[PDB]
């Protein structure tokens, strides 16, 4: 009934399942240039709080930024605490 | 052209002839468009394989005497332990849920990346059938026909146990006992105004 | 030609080479239903099936109904034949109705597809080999082959007369069955007994006296 | 029973209402004579009233807590518990006669559009033609489904649509 | 032309002359089409062989005194054990059902793959008859005639036991006892108005 085993195994499983098999299918939806590449053709402030500013660099061979880690880890935590919570009501 | 589902009537134009299980069965004109038809072929074959597996499984469970398919998952809501052919299975509901999620997600993602492929080869052909692509068409026909039969049988399982609450082999046994005395007219829930 | 009402204008849709070639044409269409030749075709099919099943049913009512007034064939009344039969039988009526729904739906589906397409049911490989003899005989509603076993339908000189006898007896049979129903709800006994009680006293026992069939007098 | 009520035969409120109506009616009856047409009409009313109560009890009607009949509008329920004569049969009867009226009218309209002055035969009814078509449609539903299945029931898109879109 | 089933009447045009048991018997015009006629020839010969076997079997059973053909399967519904010529048979209903299903499925599938073949040869000819194809036609004629007779006799068995409930040789024995006193007019269920 260890919380560390449930949560750690959960986040490990979801980071793995996002690492190896659902990477390319998530990267096929990066191509929105068919419909939107200029989200905002702007010059100044009030347009670049809305346009991209920084690019998170990855020396990762596949290219996980901190954002994908945050996402898959977040799903892992949600599911892990769901498992512990369903375990919580006296089995 | 394996046949014609309604003698005399003309076949639909959008069904191509070289295709397994091409009986021309389409009243609703669901597959008139190409890409949708291809997706539907994929879905039909896959549902067929899963239906075969499920029906064979329930029949094996009841035929070797381990309860029905309905009380196989009984050990998880009411406290207990899973089994296999007379041996206990040391796992928890969440354990099998985790390994099922990971394994099925991996397998189905891998499959769902190679476009739409229905017949693989090489390492999903480990015994050496369907090599000449000649009788392979007939094997496709046999595959899809047995698959349709299995889907219908499984829908039968769901409805039958939803009506009478007994297992398949038990229902067949009692139906062979008294044929006119008990079938879906003695059901009492199938046809209401009896 | 004969008409139902001598002197009445026979409608123009019942006066064609296609409509005068029909069995039992008497120009009877007061409500002009058959203005569509396709609809007339379908309605002719309806009349033929109703004729044949009406004859069968009314014969089933009468012949045991008559012969039970003799010694043999103790048969209950037609409005009570089901109950006694099902008490004699082996299965409940629900399963029997289901089985007859299946076995009749198959056949009626056959016949229907032959109505929509005339040369339909005979095409190679469809049945296990009766596709040989499940075509029509060039006049829809009158198949050949395994129907008409005795070969009576081969001679061309008796053709219109066999047709016309069929349609006349059939119309009379439909009238007979409607009479069976009304006499059941009106007097409350079997049709044979109604015939006997009317022959016994004609001028006193008819539908002018039963007190239901016309209540205003 | 059917949604928490009782049939009117053993309904206590039914007989109380019956007694109340008879009571007021006899109260009106008391002050006249025994041969007077007032008393004749009053006794006729008594007879019709009691006959009405017996007829409503005989047909197997269903009464709530007010002792008044309640109709059941549900095919499965009414056909299962013997109530087809309060909504079901009436709706098929009405649909028959209403479609009959509509079909007769429509046939008249098409019959008179083909003349030289459609407005005169609309304002001044062609009585022979109107009686003729008034008979010719007693079986309308068959002609209706034939006109439907041949595609002559519906005009195509030569109807005048609003301009612009 | 082995004969003519109705003297004077003309033979049907669709029956070919070189054919066993060609009496021209077809009022319903059932075999007017070629492929259907071939299928019917297959069916007639096969039904004949199976009828011969069944009739010979029921006769042998009753003639050697082991009950009728109707109470041979009596040991399975009412608890008991099968037999043959005075020796017990150690099997269960499901055991014989399984071996019958497998054996008959194998044999009939194998037969049903070689097109439509009615006369095999070589290893279904182990004694050396019908080699010259000369008197083989006569043997075909004798085969088909005895087969028709066997079919009729077996339908007789079913109707007779459905009527009086006795076995074949018992019925023949009592009929030879009192010919006019007991046959299908003393049946009481054959002709109703007696
Ligand atoms: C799986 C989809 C499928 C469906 C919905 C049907 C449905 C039908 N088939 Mg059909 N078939 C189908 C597949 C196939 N059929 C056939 C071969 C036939 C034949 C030979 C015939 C039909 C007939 C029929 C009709 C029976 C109508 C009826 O009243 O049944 C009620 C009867 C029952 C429910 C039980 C009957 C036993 C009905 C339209 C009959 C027909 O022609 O109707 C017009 C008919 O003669 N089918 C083959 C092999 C080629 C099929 C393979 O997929
Ligand atoms: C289709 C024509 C037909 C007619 C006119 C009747 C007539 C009748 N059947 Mg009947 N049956 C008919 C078809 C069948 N019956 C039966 C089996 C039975 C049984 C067991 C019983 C009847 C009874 C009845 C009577 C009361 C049932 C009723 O309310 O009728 C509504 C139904 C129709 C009007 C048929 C729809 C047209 C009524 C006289 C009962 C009786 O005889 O009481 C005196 C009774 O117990 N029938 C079967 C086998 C499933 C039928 C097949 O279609
Ligand atoms: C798993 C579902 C499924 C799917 C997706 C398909 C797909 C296909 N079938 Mg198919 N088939 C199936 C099951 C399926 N089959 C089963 C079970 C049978 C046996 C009855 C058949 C028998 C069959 C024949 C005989 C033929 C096809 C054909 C086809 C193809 C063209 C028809 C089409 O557009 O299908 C689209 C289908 C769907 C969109 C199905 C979706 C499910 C619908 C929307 C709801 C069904 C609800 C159901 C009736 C509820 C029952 C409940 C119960 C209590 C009554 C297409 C590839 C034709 C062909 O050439 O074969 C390849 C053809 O002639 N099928
Ligand atoms: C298609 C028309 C039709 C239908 C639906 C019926 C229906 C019936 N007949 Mg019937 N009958 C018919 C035509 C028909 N008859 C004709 C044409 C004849 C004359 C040959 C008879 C002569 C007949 C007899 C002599 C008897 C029946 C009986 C019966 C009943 C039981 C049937 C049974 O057990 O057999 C399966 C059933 C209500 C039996 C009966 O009335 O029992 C209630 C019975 O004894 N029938
Ligand atoms: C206007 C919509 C409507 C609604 C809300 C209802 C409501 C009801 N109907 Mg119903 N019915 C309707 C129209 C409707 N009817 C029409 C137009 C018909 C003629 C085709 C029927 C024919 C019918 C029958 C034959 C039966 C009912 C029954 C019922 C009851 C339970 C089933 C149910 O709700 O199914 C949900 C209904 C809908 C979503 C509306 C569509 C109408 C369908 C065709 C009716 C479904 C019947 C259902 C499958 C029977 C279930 C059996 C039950 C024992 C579980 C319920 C009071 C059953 C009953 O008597 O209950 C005790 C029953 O046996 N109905
Ligand atoms: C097992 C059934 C069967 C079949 C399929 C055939 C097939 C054939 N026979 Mg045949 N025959 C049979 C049994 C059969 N025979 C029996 C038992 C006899 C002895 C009475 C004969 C005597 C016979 C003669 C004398 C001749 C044929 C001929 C033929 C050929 C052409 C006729 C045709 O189209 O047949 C098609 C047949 C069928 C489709 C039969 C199907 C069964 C029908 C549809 C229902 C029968 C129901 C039955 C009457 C019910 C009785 C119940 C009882 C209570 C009254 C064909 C190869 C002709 C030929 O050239 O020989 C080769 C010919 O001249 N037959
Ligand atoms: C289980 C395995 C199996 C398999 C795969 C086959 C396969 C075959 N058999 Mg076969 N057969 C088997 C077991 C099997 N048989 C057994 C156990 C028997 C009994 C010993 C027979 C007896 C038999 C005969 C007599 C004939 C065949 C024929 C055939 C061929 C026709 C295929 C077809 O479409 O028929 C599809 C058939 C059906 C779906 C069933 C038809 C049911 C009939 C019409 C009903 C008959 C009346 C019924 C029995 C009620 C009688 C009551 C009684 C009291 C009188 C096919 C090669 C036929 C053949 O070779 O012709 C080319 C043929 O004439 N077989
Ligand atoms: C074709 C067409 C066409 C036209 O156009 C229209 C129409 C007609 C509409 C259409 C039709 C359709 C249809 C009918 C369909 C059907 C389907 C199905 C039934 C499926 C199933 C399907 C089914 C399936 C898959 C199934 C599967 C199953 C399984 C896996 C099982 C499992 C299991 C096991 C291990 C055992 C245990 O103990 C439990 C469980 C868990 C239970
Ligand atoms: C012509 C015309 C034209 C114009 O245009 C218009 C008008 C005039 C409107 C029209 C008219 C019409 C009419 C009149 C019709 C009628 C019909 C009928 C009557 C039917 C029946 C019909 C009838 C029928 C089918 C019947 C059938 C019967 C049956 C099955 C029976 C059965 C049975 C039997 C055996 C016995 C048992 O135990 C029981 C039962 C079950 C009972
Ligand atoms: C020809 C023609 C032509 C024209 O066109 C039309 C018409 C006239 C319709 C037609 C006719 C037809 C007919 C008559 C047919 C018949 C058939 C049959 C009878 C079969 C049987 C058939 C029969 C058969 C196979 C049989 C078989 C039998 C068997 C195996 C047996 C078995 C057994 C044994 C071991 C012994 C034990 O203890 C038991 C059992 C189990 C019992
Ligand atoms: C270095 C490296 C490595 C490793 C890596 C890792 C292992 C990472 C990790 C990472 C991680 C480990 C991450 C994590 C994250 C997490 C997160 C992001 C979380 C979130 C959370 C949440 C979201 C929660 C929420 C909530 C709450 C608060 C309560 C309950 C309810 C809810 C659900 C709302 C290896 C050896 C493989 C190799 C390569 C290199």
């Amino acid at each position: 009934l260890d919380p560390q085993i449930v949560i750690s195994g959960s986040t490990a499983a979801f980071l793995a399942i996002g690492r190896f098999v659902f990477l390319g299918y998530q990267r096929r939806e990066a191509n929105f240039d068919s419909t939107v590449g200029p989200k905002t053709t702007g010059a100044t402030y009030f347009d670049d709080l809305q346009k991209n500013s920084t690019i998170f660099a990855t020396n990762d061979p596949a290219g996980f930024n901190i954002i994908d880690v945050a996402g898959w880890g977040a799903l892992g935590h949600a599911v892990g605490f769901a498992v512990l919570a369903i375990n919580s009501l006296q089995g | 052209k394996a046949g014609n589902w309604l003698p005399g009537s003309d076949a639909p134009a959008w069904l191509p002839d070289d295709l397994p299980g091409n009986y021309g069965f389409d009243p609703l004109s669901l597959g008139k468009e190409p890409a949708s038809l291809k997706r539907f072929t994929e879905s039909e074959v896959i549902h067929g394989r899963w239906a075969m597996l499920g029906v064979a499984g329930s029949l094996a469970v009841e035929l070797l005497g381990y309860g029905n398919w309905y009380d196989a998952p009984l050990w998880a809501v009411n406290g207990g332990k899973a089994t296999w052919f007379g041996i206990e299975v040391p796992f928890d509901l969440n354990a099998l849920l985790a390994f099922e999620f990971v394994a099925m997600a991996a397998a189905e993602g891998q499959r769902g990346d190679a476009g739409g492929v229905v017949y693989p080869g090489g390492a999903f052909d480990p015994l050496g059938f369907a090599k000449d692509s000649s009788k392979s068409g007939e094997l496709k026909l046999k595959e899809i026909k047995n698959g349709r039969l299995a889907m219908v049988a499984f829908l039968g399982f769901v409805a039958q146990h939803a009506a009478t609450g007994k297992g398949p082999i038990a229902a067949l046994g009692e139906h062979l006992a008294n044929p006119w005395g008990a079938n879906f007219a003695t059901n009492g829930i199938s046809v209401p105004f009896f | 030609r004969q008409s139902w009402l001598p002197g009445s204008q026979i409608p123009a849709h019942l006066d064609t080479p296609a409509a005068q070639a029909l069995a039992g044409n008497f120009g009877f269409d007061p409500l002009g239903l058959g203005k569509d030749p396709v609809a007339l075709r379908w309605y002719q099919q309806a009349e033929l099936i109703h004729c044949r099943t009406a004859m069968a049913g009314v014969a089933g009512i009468l012949i045991p109904g008559l012969l039970t007034k003799a010694g043999a064939l103790n048969v209950p009344e037609w409005y009570d034949a089901g109950k006694v039969a099902i008490e004699n039988s082996f299965a409940p009526w629900g399963s029997l109705l289901a089985v007859q729904l299946f076995l009749c739906g198959f056949v009626e589906a056959k016949r229907w597809q032959d109505i929509r397409k005339p040369g339909s049911q005979g095409e190679p490989g469809s049945f296990l080999g009766f596709e040989a003899s499940l075509k029509g005989t060039s006049e829809l509603g009158y198949p050949g082959g395994p129907f008409d076993p005795l070969g009576l339908s081969k001679e061309a000189d008796k053709w219109a007369d066999w047709k016309l006898k069929e349609v006349k007896n059939g119309r009379l049979a439909m009238l007979a069955f409607l009479g069976f129903v009304a006499q059941k709800y009106a007097t409350g006994a079997g049709p044979v007994d109604n015939l006997a009680a009317h022959l016994k006293d004609p001028w006193h026992v008819n539908y002018a006296t039963n007190g239901v069939s016309l209540p205003f007098l | 029973d059917i949604a928490g009520l009782t049939p009117c035969s053993e309904s206590k409120a039914y007989a109380k209402l019956e007694k109340k109506e008879l009571k007021t009616l006899e109260k009106r009856l008391k002050q006249y004579e025994a041969d007077s047409a007032p008393a004749v009409a009053l006794k006729a009313t008594m007879e019709r009233t009691k006959a009405r109560f017996a007829n409503y009890a005989k047909a197997g009607l269903l009464c709530g807590n007010d002792g008044l009949p309640h109709l059941i509008a549900d095919p499965g329920l009414a056909l299962k518990y013997g109530h087809a004569g309060e909504v079901f049969i009436p709706t098929f009867g009405f649909l028959y006669v209403a479609g009959y009226i509509g079909y007769v009218g429509r046939q008249y309209l098409i019959a008179v559009k083909g003349e030289a002055k459609p407005t005169d035969k609309e304002i001044i009814i062609d009585v022979p033609l109107a009686t003729k078509l008034a008979w010719q449609g007693a079986g309308w539903p068959l002609a209706a489904v034939q006109e439907l299945q041949r595609g002559t029931l519906l005009e195509k898109e030569e109807n005048i649509t609003v301009s612009p879109r």
